[PDB]
């Protein structure tokens, strides 16, 4: 009954379904589930006023080039607003002590640093900052799909989806048919 | 000398006697490898008294075997196999076990069984360190506790790699436990028989685990000697001996709070209880738990993405301002798990920065979670 | 052995698909397995003189056409060796006792009808009813190929068994994607 | 980048040579799959160990001025042998790589510190010395080693008692169903020790002694043993454990004596071995007033046999051997006759070489 | 023992499309020449072998694995329409052990899918692929 579900292989790095009556589909990768996973994110972007986000014990330093400061300190606010908190530990050295819960996993200063020089501009509203923090702070390249969640994992992207999400142009889940399948066995 | 391919015996022992050592040998055998032996048991045998031995390059782990003398002997064999044959004969049957060429041979009862061998001169042993910074010893008791009290605030696969282990740390008459995840923090904290100057190793998590299993004997001690870049724990005829992580764990005297002021106690299972309900409707990934601290009452509140709500209060000895603080309902929950103590102290300063649990008139255990903003 | 691939999981109902270092690969199941079932069937007649045999519970209600039990009273020695053992149960009825290896699984009436049908007209004198008529078992037709501890048993299917890249028409059996699909994503 | 090594192709690999034999391809400790290079006052040693055994030798020469350094031993020791017979090899050193430079030839490879190489705590208490010619040396080894035991479980058999006592040295090998017994006299006066020297450090050995002439001096440390000759020196760790008494092996009563020509008889043990059940072959030999006869059969009924003519008399007796035992020392002992002495089925037989009473070699018969 | 009777002998082709004969010496040379560039038990059964193929006065050896192409060839003594064969592996390398007659002829038959090798007294009945 639902269209675009079931699960099959993703054999190294690209995830494939087929069962969606008679043509198989493949979902392209953790490409598709932080482009999906992030859209979300401007969905929660307006339940709430900011995004939620987790304080650390730890906090983190780094190197950020130039300091970062020219749009960390003066920027506050907003970055404030999008889960991030850091404070300046010393001349050339920041340290991020509250972090945003959807990346999860680990690694704030890859995040922190790569949306710190996102927001140098002044229009004053950017959605580009969402997709930077998408493009790393989902499942990262590693651990095959869980089967428990194999074919719940291209559900759930498809019922959060915009068809076609489209974050590099390329049409996530490919259409294949069973008559594709036959054609395409040159004879 | 003897004709060739003669079964020659090499062991006899009763079923336990032999099952009981081998099952201090399998947390550590990672049963597919890249070299077989790795998935082997060592046995030797000296004197007519016989030594089990396993290893994964990291934990060396040895003990004491069954008695049975006849020709000092090394073997090796699939640990998996033999442990299940083992179990599966009678509680207390005799096993014979015999040699001829690449086969061992176990009889017991009506039962055959033709083991293969791998050369013992292929068994990797771990060379241990001759140099010893410090050496102490404790109540098993009381380490066990404490690593119970400590080993759930660990991170588990970080890229801080120094987050992952246990920090050990002994300075003076003192012994502390020190775990840490990203955000949260436990700490434990006992005295032992030494003047020792201030060491430190990070115990792997898997050493931590194989530790827990280790500590049976509650009124006997366990030794622990810090190698260099290595640790040698000694206990129930029982030796472990595990490398550790290198690297500087962070300090924790920073991550202490000292001036959290709304202070209360509170049932620990009964805060549990409450924090399990209510993590029921709330949402499944991240679990968002607000705390309302008011004068006399503690409520804890939870939604999910379906527009349901669950809510439980509690009546507290409290008299301060009020207080709402979010959490990560998973490291609330944790400590009252692993803590076994009737009453909790709570202390909060403000939303933004540490909450310290603590049990009362306990100097010796400290717990530190920083809040969400929810 | 670096194989011709390994079997990751099915394709809706027809193809078995394979990775291997170039890519995944679709092996149309039943013409691969229709492909080695002959071959291998071949291998063991022109050995031993006889197909493999195997018997099984619950015989299988054959109906048997009226000259097809003539047939089997004919000398059911050539039945034993293509593998089908089957016995007379009245009127004009019959039931197989023994089916061959390497098809098993289900619709034995039609193995056994064909080669009884054969019967008739003994001559025989062709031997190359052993093909896709003996063959019309293949593989699974269109169901289940277990959970996967047996699809790289037919992934071995062309390794030592030759007749691999032009089937029984030219229909290609395996591969035509390559790492290159991403050419797909646009 | 600071040049530490130039040395001709041959001075460079005949050094490395002797250290393959004891580097193990794939160990645990990363470093012992590494050669150790070190360069002291225009002096090269070469070094390898497996925490068994250590040998070291001299290198060749030049400016060599104070480094040390280590490298994989497999890929430095092809490299070697892939250059010219004559070219000039240099060595540099830039931090962590060496780069190796021959005629119009680089390569870059990567080296580990000489603080982590495991060198092995070489004893110093000794306490018997002596020496002898490395052909007579080499010889008894081939006389005894075939008789011992390889990855047994009583790891005391996986190697060779040497044994010192008087002005006798005598190598005992046994696998607990054949002994191999050699004595010689050394230049020397002991007091009684023996050591088990591991069957690697055997096989090593073997591989030294290639100057026929040369002698070799023998160390016995506590609970370790030192070889050295043709400027090579091996440290081994010696077996921990009691080796059997070979007197109590050795029988001194079996009474069907007789010598036949080792050459014919090994030549019939290998025309009748063709037919026997491969996992227990046993060959029988028939000992009959002048004759011996030897026969093999297999499951497929197919049956093998010789005959040969001896000066015998007494009695007859049927005995079942592996005829690896027989063939080993058919093969390593270099006497024309063979002398069998023969008790019954269950009583061991014992070979020795005629009016040579320095090799005994005993053989458990099946039945 | 075993009977001669049960023994099968090959069914020799009595179709004799070509023959030809050439020095053993040249024909090992060829056949040294193109044997390494066969395919291993590659799936693409034709490639696990060597093309033999006769046209006018040209003997010529094809093979090849996919990644890379031998080709050899010569002139032989016979004018003999275009035929071609794939001689397997094995029946390559027993051939190759044949010619041990740097100096005597072999006589190559090409029977109906089959061929047949004649030299030193010795004949070799193989299938082709």
């Amino acid at each position: 009954l639902p269209p675009l579900g079931f699960a099959i292989a993703q054999l190294l790095g690209i995830y494939i379904l087929a069962q969606a009556e008679d043509s198989l589909l493949l979902i392209d990768m953790h490409a598709a589930a932080e482009r999906v996973n992030y859209e979300k994110m401007k969905r929660q972007r307006q339940e709430n006023g900011n995004l939620q986000s987790q304080h650390l014990l730890i906090p983190v330093t780094f190197a950020a080039s130039h300091e970062e400061c020219a749009a960390l300190a003066d920027h506050a606010e907003t970055l404030a607003g999008f889960g991030l908190e850091l404070s300046d530990m010393g001349g050339n050295t920041l340290a991020v002590r509250a972090a945003p819960v959807m990346l999860g996993k680990s690694d704030v200063v890859s995040l922190a640093r790569d949306v710190l020089g996102e927001l140098a501009q002044v229009a004053s509203h950017e959605n580009r900052i969402l997709a930077t923090m998408s493009c790393h702070g989902s499942i990262r390249a590693g651990r095959r799909l869980t089967l428990p969640e194999m074919n719940a994992l291209l559900r759930d992207m498809e019922n959060t989806p915009r068809s076609n999400q489209c974050n590099h142009g390329r049409p996530t889940w490919v259409k294949l048919t069973l008559k594709e399948l036959d054609t395409l066995f040159l004879r | 000398l003897v004709p060739r391919g003669s079964h020659m015996l090499i062991l006899q022992a009763e079923r336990d006697s032999l099952l009981k050592p081998l099952q201090a040998f399998t947390g550590i055998v990672e049963r597919l490898h890249t070299l077989p032996i790795l998935s082997n048991v060592l046995i030797e045998g000296r004197g007519g008294q016989t030594k089990l031995l396993a290893t994964d390059l990291e934990i060396q782990i040895d003990t004491a075997g069954p008695e049975g003398g006849a020709g000092d002997f090394r073997i090796t064999t699939n640990a998996k196999k033999f442990q299940d044959i083992l179990r599966a004969l009678p509680a207390g049957a005799l096993v014979s076990l015999d040699w001829d060429d690449n086969r061992l041979t176990l009889k017991a009862g009506k039962s055959r069984f033709a083991l293969q061998t791998l050369p013992a001169a292929d068994f990797p042993m771990m060379n241990v360190g001759e140099d010893i910074s410090a050496t102490f010893s404790l109540g098993q008791e009381r380490f066990k506790t404490m690593l119970s009290q400590v080993q759930y605030s660990m991170a588990v696969q970080d890229i801080r790699y120094y987050l992952n282990g246990l920090l050990m740390q002994v300075e003076g008459s003192q012994l502390r436990l020190v775990a840490t995840d990203g955000h949260r923090l436990a700490y434990a904290a006992c005295a032992i028989d030494a003047d020792l100057p201030r060491a430190e190793v990070i115990l792997p998590r898997k050493t931590v685990l194989e530790l827990f299993k280790l500590l049976n004997n509650p009124d006997d001690p366990i030794q622990i000697e810090l190698l260099d870049k290595q640790v040698r724990f000694q206990c129930n005829g029982t030796t472990i001996v595990s490398k550790v992580i290198d690297g500087k764990f962070p300090d924790f005297n920073r991550v202490i709070p000292l001036d959290n002021d709304k202070i209360f106690v509170l049932s620990r299972a009964e805060l549990l209880g409450a924090l399990e309900r209510v993590s029921i409707l709330a949402n499944e990934k991240f679990r968002g738990a607000r705390l309302f601290l008011q004068p006399g009452l503690l409520s804890v509140v939870c939604s999910n993405n379906e527009q349901e709500e669950a809510r439980e209060e509690i009546e507290i000895a409290y008299q301060g301002g009020e207080l709402e603080v979010g959490f990560n309902i998973g490291y609330l929950m944790d400590v009252l798990r692993n803590i076994h103590s009737d009453d909790m102290q709570l202390a909060f300063g403000d939303a933004n920065r540490s909450t310290l649990f603590t049990v009362p008139n306990n100097p010796n255990f400290k717990y530190i979670v920083m809040p969400m903003r929810i």
